[PDB]
This record gives C-alpha cells, sequence and structure tokens, in this order.
C-alpha cells in the first residue's frame, strides 16, 4: 500500500490482515536476502515468517536465499527448522563446460581473443570454488 | 644406533664367508647378514614394518613432465617425448594420461595438441 508505520505499529497490521475472513489478495512473492542478519535472540523473524502462507487466504511465495544449507540446523534451532520442510535444492557451480559457453555467447560476434586464452582464463577459476563472478572478473 | 653397532655389522661378515670353505665374502654373506638383524628389531615391537605402494600408470608420467617446467614455460609437446621413450614408457598411454590433468585443470593444450604450458 502506502501507510508507513514502525516495527511494532506496521507489524501488528500485518498479523491481523494476513487472517482476514472474507478479502481477496495476490498471488504474491517474498524475495528475501541474507538471513543471518535477521537473527534474533527470541528467534521472532524467521519462525513468524513461514507460519504466515500456511493459513487459509495465504498467498506468499518465500524465496529464502543464503549461502550454505546446514543454516537451519546450525544457527536456527527447532522451531525454526520445523515449520519450513526438508525441499531444500542446493545450486552447485558451474563446470569447466560450461563456463567456456557462458563466454562465449558474450563474445559470439567479438574477433579479438585467441581460442587459446578463453580456455585459459576459465580453467583457474573452475578450480578455485567455480564462482560465476570470478570468472568475467 | 651409534659406534657400538658400527663394529658389529663387520663382526657377522665373517660368520657366514667360513662355512663355504673359502677366504672370500659375496653378496650372499651380506644380504643374510641383515635379514637376521631387520627380524630381531622388528620382533621387540607388537607389529612388522611394512610398505604400501599402488602401482600407478600415470605416477612417473607427471615427474617426467616436471623436468621441463623448471627449465622454460613453453615446452614443445614433440620435444617432451624425447625423455618418455628412452626408459620404455608406451606413446599411447600418454594420450589417454592427459586427460586425466587437463580435466581437473592442471595444464592445457590448443586444438591440434601441439603445445602444452604449465599454468
Amino acid at each position: 500500500t502506502g501507510q508507513k508505520a514502525t516495527a511494532n505499529h506496521a507489524a501488528e497490521l500485518l498479523a491481523k490482515q494476513f487472517c482476514t475472513r472474507g478479502s481477496p489478495q495476490e498471488t504474491t512473492v517474498l524475495l528475501v536476502d541474507e538471513l543471518d542478519l535477521l537473527w534474533t535472540h527470541k528467534q521472532d523473524i524467521m519462525y513468524n515468517l513461514f507460519d504466515w502462507p500456511t493459513h487459509k487466504e495465504a498467498r506468499l511465495v518465500v524465496l529464502a536465499i543464503a549461502n550454505t544449507m546446514d543454516l537451519p540446523e546450525r544457527i536456527m534451532m527447532n522451531r525454526v527448522s520445523s515449520r519450513l520442510g526438508l525441499t531444500r535444492m542446493c545450486f552447485q557451480p558451474y563446470t569447466y563446460s560450461q563456463l567456456q559457453q557462458i563466454l562465449r555467447s558474450r563474445l559470439k560476434h567479438l574477433k579479438a581473443f585467441e581460442d587459446d586464452a578463453i580456455q585459459l582464463v576459465a580453467r583457474k577459476v573452475a578450480a578455485l570454488s567455480g564462482d560465476a563472478r570470478r570468472c568475467l572478473d | 644406533t651409534s659406534a657400538r653397532t658400527l663394529l658389529a655389522i663387520l663382526r657377522l661378515s665373517t660368520a657366514l664367508a667360513r662355512l663355504r670353505m673359502v677366504d672370500v665374502v659375496e653378496k650372499e654373506d651380506v644380504n643374510e647378514a641383515i635379514r637376521l638383524m631387520e627380524m630381531s628389531k622388528d620382533s621387540l615391537l607388537g607389529d612388522k614394518g611394512q610398505t604400501a605402494r599402488t602401482q600407478r600408470p600415470a605416477d612417473v608420467i607427471f615427474a617426467t613432465v616436471r623436468e621441463l617446467v623448471s627449465g622454460g614455460r613453453s615446452v614443445r609437446f614433440s620435444e617432451a617425448e624425447q625423455r618418455c621413450v628412452s626408459r620404455g614408457f608406451t606413446p599411447a598411454q600418454f594420450q589417454a594420461a592427459l586427460d586425466e590433468y587437463e580435466e581437473l585443470n592442471v595444464w592445457q593444450v590448443n586444438a591440434s595438441r601441439t603445445r602444452i604450458t604449465f599454468v
């Protein structure tokens, strides 16, 4: 909407709005990044966020973006990992044959680099950690 | 092991040379003399000292390339084979050994596989 309050005046209106009986909503999407910064001592930030789309008239699609996969079983405790699910599909880094193809798409009509230098740069980054940002730099 | 065991080795050299009615010593009297010493020192413990080594068909191939990396960088592919065929290495196994390390990002070749340079 457009109303701005605070962490308590607003946090109380969002709790009573998701449980409103007799009001249609839309299939929204929630995209959050870096979950370790939202961790508090009472664990009342990640636990209540996952219980919102588990209601009747709730169309929230949470896209929890983080780093490693063992976070729910390390930093977060039992209540956060319970009401979540085991639907954690990790993404593996690019292979050696994939780094030479992504760089080829960017240089489709750029006649300025030999074929012996393209595979050499994509070889050192593939052995370090396979980061997609450490190859084009 | 000090100077006390140094004179004990030369003492066992005459224990076997006098059994063949000869006045000279051969290599048999030396290997059999140290055989009883290695068996006695292993009996003082609770196990036997052995070794473990797997004959990899590509372990000595990488060591031969090391002789050209310390001398230069642009090593010719045809020049590196002047030392591999000296001992008796088959060239058929060398073609299958390059992909074992190039896949794991060690070196790199060209399209004709005629240029090799250590990265």
